[PDB]
């Protein structure tokens, strides 16, 4: 039978419901959740920019064949163990943002590994102070 | 903590901006 | 301390990490890819918007607190079971991309357990098909 | 049943649509 379209179809159809669970995520924000997640995909865009040769030179450290998954956490994760500046969470939250930007063809789960679980409760340690300091 | 030495540093060039 | 803002930057970097991973993918597929998503976007916010109070009286059965994870997908499959007609997967799809909708606050894995696997599979098959009843 | 009965309905419609 036709079959070379297969993996097509299954790849599409689970990016697409993805995009979907979270258009329906997004409606259900408040106004003032969506403001403040606003500022968020534009500060670390901001610092993607503007910092794109720096994080290439830390994106090639954690991307070879060597690493499990919780070593390239506590390598993220150490910069927030000593230092927990609200700023240094959103240049961690950028830089976890540009490593799941180039891993488009692995797994969503791989990625979700990596900033789920203790580095996003640590983000979210005082998480007012780092709403502050986003929000101006 | 080479990876960390590098997001504090990125942490207080951009604290020093907003 | 202040801690009545952790649960919100929690929650809305889940958000946006997941909506990251889906750039990263939507980045990584060739204009076909692309012009096919983007086909399978506009037939379901289509048959959604036509068949609103359709899939309304449809969801309610689905909604409420009775239900295993199983019965779901086995409701849904049901149509897939007899009927393999492309457009039969469509609307099974676009049904499958309401309720992602409604889920907004569940989990996005109580949504992809849904969709993943056996139904995935089950649409999948014969995707050529159901690419060329989609592209015109 | 009842769901996939709707389902191949909701097909059925939108198979002579297109």
């Amino acid at each position: 039978a036709a079959i070379e379209f297969d993996e097509i179809v299954k790849k599409l159809l689970n990016i697409y419901i993805n995009d979907i669970c979270t258009t329906g995520e997004k409606r259900l924000l408040n106004n003032y959740e969506k403001s403040i997640l606003d500022r968020i995909y534009k500060s670390c865009e901001y610092i993607k920019k503007n910092y794109e040769l720096d994080f290439n030179s830390m994106y090639n450290q954690i991307n070879i064949n060597d690493i499990t998954t919780s070593d390239i956490k506590s390598k993220i994760i150490e910069a927030l163990l000593i230092d927990s500046r609200p700023s240094v969470k959103l240049a961690t939250l950028s830089f976890i943002s540009l490593i799941a930007e180039k891993w488009g063809e692995k797994n969503r789960a791989k990625i979700m590994e990596i900033l789920s679980n203790e580095i996003v409760e640590k983000i979210s340690n005082n998480g007012k102070d780092f709403i502050d300091f986003i929000d101006r | 903590i080479w990876i960390a030495q590098e997001l504090r540093r990125i942490g207080d060039e951009f604290n020093a901006y907003y």
